[PDB]
């Protein structure tokens, strides 16, 4: 429940005001967001230290991401990084998925950390830090909310918070941990996983290569059709992939036609070789996808 | 050459505190430079603090009057804000 207060005169000014209203605007906020998607939760940034991993030690330097239920978590502005993941205890394993845990709330209350042990972690934190005013010339300490972030390993049990995938760390040739080439959190933002915009990049690529070689040709109903499709395309995904700024359901959409498209004249692929678009799991999605588009056009 | 006060109004952890703002002019000509200046405001400082009355700290700004400048004095050495 949320319950929007009345200001009227002679009201009186409680904290319960304050807390229920901001409640209400991120509820809207996120009404508007699931007019046009279909799931405004993922990752914008995971940037990490690895520098430290050979020293058994995993220190995040940068961490954005809109929680499953709204919570937007913003490293750059609002909230502080969370402690360093010591991976000593992770000794006796060859891969470790690492997420981002947040405490989910107390219905009934109690939801700020006092300093006291419970059964159910506290959501909130409570620190003093130092505020400019923006219309005059003075400072002053306030109090302000943080989120009680940590990073913990999928392994481990996580029922009391709600988590999301930053980064996964798998042995390397000399016994050392690093990060996986090849690994992507549940996007927001395209350019959130830079992994995935290079083999992005591969694909428009090869349209482009492609796509000449075959204009230069102009029974031509393979060849009219084919040219019809890349045509068509290319002026999309280019715009797509100059700006990886937004959701990637928009670009799922756009290679999927694509896919679907060449897949009429192609024979040694299945007629369901599209994948699902697989919200929490883009290792599932993409790289299948991609690799398929890139069969379907060599050929 | 000249002994002035005013009072403070300074946060702490979130409280409102009082305070004493004690300030003093001297002639920088009757001291050896800084050296004796601090020293000779350190003590002074130190003084203050066994003074003065409770629930009110105190600072001290000495002004060397020859240039304008001056030292500051913001410390609080007591056991404070139990609860």
């Amino acid at each position: 429940k949320i319950y929007r207060p009345l200001w009227e005169d002679g009201a009186f000014l409680m904290p319960q005001q304050f807390q229920q209203q901001a409640a209400w605007d991120v509820h809207l906020a996120d009404s508007v967001a699931r007019m046009g998607l279909a799931h405004p939760w993922g990752v914008v940034a995971a940037e990490f230290d690895d520098s430290l991993l050979p020293l058994s030690r995993l220190n995040a330097t940068r961490l954005i991401v809109r929680f499953p239920d709204g919570t937007l978590i913003d490293t750059e502005r609002a909230d502080n990084l969370p402690p360093v993941c010591d991976l000593s205890t992770v000794s006796d394993r060859s891969l470790v998925d690492i997420v981002l845990a947040l405490p989910l709330l107390n219905a009934n209350g109690g939801n700020l950390d006092n300093g006291s042990e419970s059964e159910r972690p506290r959501r909130w934190k409570s620190e003093r830090v130092n505020v400019q005013e923006l219309a005059g010339h003075e400072q002053s300490e306030v109090a302000v909310l943080r989120h009680n972030l940590t990073l913990r390993m999928a392994h481990q049990e996580n029922a009391a918070w709600l988590t999301c995938p930053v980064t996964r760390l798998v042995r390397d040739a000399q016994g050392q941990w690093c990060r996986d080439p090849r690994f992507i959190p549940p996007l927001l933002t395209l350019s959130a996983s830079p992994s995935l915009m290079t083999e992005l990049a591969e694909l428009l690529h090869h349209l482009q290569a492609r796509r000449q070689r075959l204009m230069s040709m102009r029974a031509d109903v393979s060849l009219f059709w084919l040219l019809n499709a890349l045509n068509s395309a290319e002026p999309v995904l280019k715009e797509l992939l100059d700006m990886p700024y937004r959701h990637p359901e928009l670009l799922y959409r756009e290679l999927a036609r694509l896919a679907g498209s060449l897949l009429t004249f192609s024979l040694e692929h299945n007629v369901d070789a599209v994948p699902a678009y697989h919200h929490e799991t883009p290792e599932n999605v993409f790289p299948p996808l991609l690799s398929l588009l890139n069969r379907l056009l060599e050929a | 050459l000249a002994v002035q006060h005013h009072r403070i109004q300074r946060f702490e952890k979130g409280f409102l505190l009082r305070g004493l703002d004690v300030e003093v002019t001297l002639d920088g000509n009757g001291f050896a430079g800084e050296g004796d200046i601090h020293l000779f405001g350190e003590m002074l400082n130190r003084f203050l603090a066994l003074y003065a009355d409770m629930n009110q700290f105190n600072q001290l700004t000495l002004i060397v009057q020859p240039e304008g400048k001056c030292i500051r004095w913001k410390e609080n050495h007591n056991p404070r804000l139990p609860g």
